[PDB]
């Protein structure tokens, strides 16, 4: 049910001017663990 | 400009650095050559007349 | 909710790309980009915390 | 009888989430807000700010270094001000999210790991127990009461 | 030579609702599935527009003002409207723009003319050879000082045709900014009696001209001895542009699909 | 030229980036192409009719990993967000004894092991780095 | 305490109070007034919540 | 704010537009930054409440 | 005229608004009247006092 609002604006996704998004330290899977 | 450890000393302004992760020295691939493109222009001025 | 998305901003490439004279104009403004990266670094740490 | 009521309630929970699409809104908008915040950050790149152009090269390729500092100074001031606004908003929003996360951790430590007597802390009615479920950027408690 | 035509039917002017017509691409940047807002000169939705028609008894060709671009639409059969005049005074006190869709050529020029009271072009009606030969070109009295001309490739087009419903829906909009004439247009096959349809249609950019003159008034030109005539039915509609602010939506292939007035 | 980061001028449109043959279907009068960000990413070549995708060539921040200077003087480097097939663009830690690929990017200066312990220095994606025998 | 009074400040009528050239010269500054109105309306909704 | 006056209409009553813009830039800067201060302080107080 | 939204011009001092009769008991050396925000709110008509 959860979807992001804009596609490409939350693997090659580097923004054109200096915007980066850091992956979380804990991934999806071990939280479920 | 010598080594990453010295880069940490240079940007944290200390001769001691404790354990962890730090963020320095943002980079860019720095493109090689130049290029220009323009239409195939053919309508000359008749100077021969 | 638990956390937002961590994000980070390179100050100089945000402000002006490729213009070293813009960097010369920027470097008289003190150390603002250090503050900016420090604040975003603190937020990004607190997310995982 | 309790087993039948419990299983029926769980099936109704599945049906209630699979039916109503407006349930996860408390998670969603935060993400949306961050998105549009980043979005409007990009939209401040293409302002004039009283300078002649928003293209930095075109100012450089038309106006001379005896005078071009005046225009690029305006561009510096405008873009720096936009960064100020963006990160002040981010700090306030992050403090708010931290407060909600502390509330979540308290709920996980009391409602799940034990049995609290605080009325309406762990949902409506007399609290029996809780189960947690993971969620994108969040947690979902199922209180059994 | 140019004569005054008098024998007609007299009627008051008519207005028609321009429902949602007259949208054009503001630039040449391609988008895909994008809601983007602009602000520019546009024809407002649901205005009333001037409706003129040549029937049977009608030769309705006056001089109209040109301010901030105009939108011109025509429902026609067999291409009776041929020309456009532009200029401040049309009488060699100011420069003058001449656009002609000849049966042979299309002629585009600016010189310093003196146009007549009723400039028009006259074609005969089935002169024993099943061809309508164009015989009369009565536009200006002279061409004093010339500054720019252009003529395209010659061609042939049909000067004859009779239909119970007009097939040609030709849509144009003309703008003048900083010495530049902008002609934006669209052609459409259509089946309607005496009206303009409801629907969406963008205008592709077609022509820019770097002319550099002041333009205030204009008039179009019609196809048809000095009295005695035979013209087919045609009709056109004239609307004016106002600076407005719109929202436009682009599909995946990048055509403007629908528009929103603010 | 193609497949390299270059700075370019297409008909008064200057920029920098790597160019790619594209699949976008222009209308014939259309020249540029933009984003939702109103940033140019699609340019039609004036000489020959084709669509060119523009990608800004890559970049990133440098992460540096160390124990304390009371402990050691050996460090490691993370190039974030980069499949490090083009790493070297100091230089001495550009080809040193291994490269390791993570969801964060390229790790250089640490050797990947199989065992799993508790986290020491949080790098990311469940990956942590430490100093041991 | 429970809430405060909900306030609203119109950006344009505050800054360029009934001037046309001032609005036009304001227009080059991006989209501040939208951000300010959005923040204030969010506060005012939050009070009733 | 360093300009001739703080009255908007008087400057337009006396100056040509190529200098009215010079004054009104400084005026719009001062007023805008004051409004920025006000909205930030309001956000902090709303979070406290 | 009174009681209409109009443009007004008193001694070069101009503005837009509605004029009504006051009861402010001036002293003869005074002409104008000001507000907290340095805006004109009470004007002596030059022709009729
Ligand atoms: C708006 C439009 O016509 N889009 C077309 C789509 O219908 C077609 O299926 C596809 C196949 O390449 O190409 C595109
Ligand atoms: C491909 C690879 O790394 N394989 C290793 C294996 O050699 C090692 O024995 C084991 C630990 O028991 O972990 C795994
Ligand atoms: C106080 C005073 O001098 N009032 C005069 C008035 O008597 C005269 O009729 C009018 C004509 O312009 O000008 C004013
Ligand atoms: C437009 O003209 C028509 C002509 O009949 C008239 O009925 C209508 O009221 C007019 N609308 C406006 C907005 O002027």
């Amino acid at each position: 049910k959860v979807t992001l609002a804009d596609a490409g604006f939350i693997i090659c996704a580097q923004k054109f001017n200096g915007l980066t998004v850091l992956p979380p330290l804990l991934t999806d899977e071990m939280i479920a663990q | 400009a010598l080594d990453p450890l010295s880069e940490t000393k240079c940007t944290l302004k200390s001769f001691t650095v404790e354990k962890g992760i730090y963020q320095t020295s943002n980079f860019r691939v720095q493109p090689t050559e130049s290029i220009v493109r323009f239409p195939n222009i053919t309508n000359l001025c008749p100077f021969g007349e | 909710p638990v956390s937002m998305t961590k994000t980070s901003v390179d100050c100089t490439m945000y402000i002006c790309g490729d213009s070293t004279e813009c960097s010369n104009l920027l470097l008289q403004y003190g150390s603002f980009c250090t503050q900016l990266n420090r604040a975003l670094t603190g937020i990004a740490v607190e997310q995982d915390k | 009888l309790i087993a039948n009521q419990f299983n029926s309630a769980i099936g109704k929970i599945q049906d209630s989430l699979s039916s109503t699409p407006s349930a996860l809104g408390k998670l969603q908008d935060v993400v949306n807000q961050n998105a549009q915040a980043l979005n409007t950050l990009v939209k401040q790149l293409s302002s004039n700010f009283g300078a002649i152009s928003s293209v930095l090269n075109d100012i450089l390729s038309r106006l001379d270094p005896p005078e071009a500092e005046v225009q690029i100074d305006r561009l510096i001031t405008g873009r720096l001000q936009s960064l100020q606004t963006y990160v002040t908003q981010q700090l306030i929003r992050a403090a708010e999210i931290r407060a909600s996360a502390n509330l979540a951790a308290t709920k996980m430590s009391e409602c799940v790991l034990g049995q609290s007597k605080r009325v309406d802390f762990c949902g409506k009615g007399y609290h029996l127990m809780s189960f947690p479920q993971s969620a994108p950027h969040g947690v979902v408690f199922l209180h059994v009461t | 030579q140019c004569v005054n035509l008098t024998t007609r039917t007299q009627l008051p002017p008519a207005y028609t609702n321009s429902f949602t017509r007259g949208v054009y691409y503001p630039d040449k940047v391609f988008r895909s599935s994008v809601l983007h807002s602009t602000q520019d000169l546009f024809l407002p939705f649901f205005s009333n527009v001037t409706w003129f028609h040549a029937i049977h008894k009608r030769f309705d060709n006056p001089v109209l003002p040109f301010n901030d671009g105009v939108y011109f639409a025509s429902t026609e059969k067999s291409n009776i409207i041929r020309g456009w005049i532009f200029g401040t005074t049309l009488d060699s006190k100011t420069q003058s723009l001449l656009i002609v869709n000849n049966a042979t050529n299309v002629v585009i020029k600016v010189c310093e003319f003196q146009f007549c009271n009723d400039p028009f072009l006259g074609v005969y009606y089935h002169k024993n050879n099943k061809s309508w030969m164009e015989s009369e070109f009565r536009v200006y009295s002279s061409a004093n000082n010339c500054t720019f001309e252009y003529v395209s490739q010659p061609f042939l087009m049909d000067l004859e045709g009779k239909q119970g419903n007009f097939k040609n829906l030709r849509e144009f909009v003309f703008k003048n900014i900083d010495g530049y004439f902008k002609i934006y247009s669209k052609h459409t096959p259509i089946n309607l009696v005496r009206d303009l349809p409801q629907g969406f249609s963008a205008l592709e950019p077609l022509v820019d001209l770097p002319i550099g003159i002041n333009i205030t008034r204009f008039q179009t030109l019609l196809a048809l001895s000095s009295s005695g005539w035979t013209a087919g039915a045609a009709a056109y509609y004239v609307g004016y542009l106002q600076p407005r602010t719109f929202l436009l939506k682009y599909n995946e292939n990048g055509t403007i699909t629908d528009a929103v007035d603010c | 030229v193609k497949n390299k980061c270059v700075n370019f001028n297409f008909n008064g449109l200057t920029g920098t980036g790597v160019l790619t043959e594209s699949n976008k279907k222009f209308l014939p009068f259309q020249q540029f192409g933009r984003d939702i960000a109103d940033t140019t990413d699609a340019v039609r070549d004036p000489q020959t009719l084709e669509i060119l995708d523009i990608t800004p060539c890559s970049f990133g921040g440098v992460s540096v990993i160390t124990p304390g200077t009371n402990t050691s003087n050996q460090v490691a480097v993370l190039y974030q967000d980069v499949n490090c097939t083009e790493v070297p663009v100091w230089r001495v830690y550009s080809t040193g004894s291994n490269v390791f690929q993570t969801r964060a990017g390229c790790l250089i200066g640490a050797e990947h092991v199989n065992n799993s312990y508790e986290c020491d220095i949080p790098i990311g994606a469940g990956i942590c780095a430490s100093y041991q025998t």
